[PDB]
């Protein structure tokens, strides 16, 4: 099984420092160039770094040339990208791929934020119920940075589920919401809470939402 | 295989 | 740089049609070197065709591909609803390798009226200091949908934000959040707060409100 594992993104200062690592396995490591891909959030694919099979050679793209480093351990079976002077354009996923081109096989993607603004977790407000439909859900509000993660009664109700992608407020920070339609006689016989976990600050948050 | 390009030459 | 552009935008058909998406190239693309790559919301990107024509492992028949120089296509035979995703080209002919802007591939079915249900703001926000109504559109088809915002007969601008889930893998339906944002001390001077929806599946404007 070929797996590739990127580590090490998350909130950085602008002109910053931050190394990325991707841990791989299920092919022979060293037969192969070794890539990095980005993606800015809602944006197209952005090749950014490539390195010999072993680690004989290296290439950028131009908007990284100089402050990016890309490397290669084959005792460990790793990829690394070294990132240097950060800059808001740099905010992007950055994904982990094999081959020179084009990629068979891409890591999970790791999400790599560069701001100024600090980090602060979510407050989790209630979205209270009153075709015989009734809605509840949670208002996930002003955090920084993304992502949040959204289960409800610890994922097992899914069905009538929608979790919305966060909006950027004016202020900087993110807000969303995720909501559950049901049955309005379910709701005295039904406990519902959302499970909300804010992992860059640590934040985890479990909010029964009660009928009016 | 023909169209991949499996790793970088030497240069 | 090879620049590639790919149309249409967006691609809307129902299921079992024909799709056909054109990737062109500013330069000619050396080799044929040109890939073609399914990306469905969170996740990676996947490998479709290498080569310009040549399928990868495990793709079903129905996508093939073609062209050489500066024209390129991407033909989806028969659309099977898992192939509802964006779609990506990259060439690997020169040097840096780019990829083109993406094509946004959803399923048409019938037209959907929206359920709406608006939420006062929590008292546990109020409390904080701030106050977020929330208006939900359940379920319509098609995306496109106008969301107004009136306050005590007032309709607002330029304070709220909206948001939009996947095309549902269910009902081929989305879901719409929409947050009007104003101060406590504005919220508790105004009584009549309503949501305004208008939407095809409507014959008129459909309007939810309640009375702070
Ligand atoms: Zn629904
Ligand atoms: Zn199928
Ligand atoms: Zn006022």
């Amino acid at each position: 099984e070929v797996q590739l594992l990127e580590s090490g993104g998350g909130l950085v200062q602008t002109g910053g420092s931050l190394r990325l690592s991707c841990a791989a396995s299920g092919f022979t490591f060293s037969s192969y160039a070794m890539t990095w891909v980005r993606q800015a959030p809602g944006k197209g694919l952005e090749w950014v770094s490539a390195i010999r099979s072993q680690g004989d050679r290296t290439d950028y793209a131009d908007s990284v040339k100089g402050r990016f480093t890309i490397s290669r351990d084959n005792s460990q079976n790793t990829l690394y990208l070294q990132m240097n002077s950060l800059r808001a354009e740099d905010t992007a996923v950055y994904y982990c791929a094999k081959n020179w081109a084009p990629f068979d096989s891409w890591g999970q993607g790791t999400l790599v934020t560069v701001s100024s603004a600090s980090t602060k977790g979510p407050s989790v407000f209630p979205l209270a119920p009153s075709g015989g439909t009734a809605a509840l859900g949670c208002l996930v509000k002003d955090y920084f940075p993304e992502p949040v993660t959204v289960s409800w009664n610890s994922g097992a109700l899914t069905s009538g589920v929608h979790t919305f992608p966060a909006v950027l407020q004016s202020s900087g920070l993110y807000s969303l919401s995720s909501v559950v339609t049901v049955p309005s006689s379910s709701l005295g016989t039904q406990t519902y809470i959302c499970n909300v976990n804010h992992k860059p600050s640590n934040t985890k948050v479990d909010k029964r939402v009660e009928p009016k | 295989a023909e169209g991949i390009l499996e790793d970088m030459p030497v240069d | 740089e090879i620049v590639l552009t790919q149309s249409p935008g967006t691609l809307s058909l129902s299921p079992g049609e024909r799709a056909t998406l054109s990737c062109r190239a500013s330069q000619s693309v050396s080799s044929s070197y040109l890939a073609w790559y399914q990306q469905k919301p969170g996740q990676a990107p996947r490998l479709l065709i290498y080569g310009a024509s040549s399928r990868a492992t495990g793709i079903p028949d129905r996508f093939s591909g073609s062209g050489s120089g500066t024209d390129f296509t991407l033909t989806i035979s028969r659309l099977e609803p898992e192939d509802f995703a964006v779609y990506y080209c990259q060439q690997y002919g020169s040097s840096p390798w780019t990829f083109g802007q993406g094509t946004k591939v959803e399923i048409k079915r019938t037209v959907a009226a929206p359920s709406v249900f608006i939420f006062p703001p929590s008292d546990e926000q109020l409390k904080s200091g701030t106050a977020s109504v929330v208006c939900l559109l359940n379920n319509f088809y098609p995306r496109e949908a106008k969301v107004q915002w009136k306050v005590d007969n007032a309709l607002q601008s330029g304070n709220s934000q909206e948001s939009v889930t996947e095309q549902d893998s269910k009902d081929s339906t989305y879901s719409l959040s929409s947050t009007l944002t104003l101060s406590k001390a504005d919220y508790e001077k105004h009584k009549v707060y309503a949501c305004e929806v208008t939407h095809q599946g409507l014959s008129s404007p459909v309007t939810k409100s309640f009375n702070r």
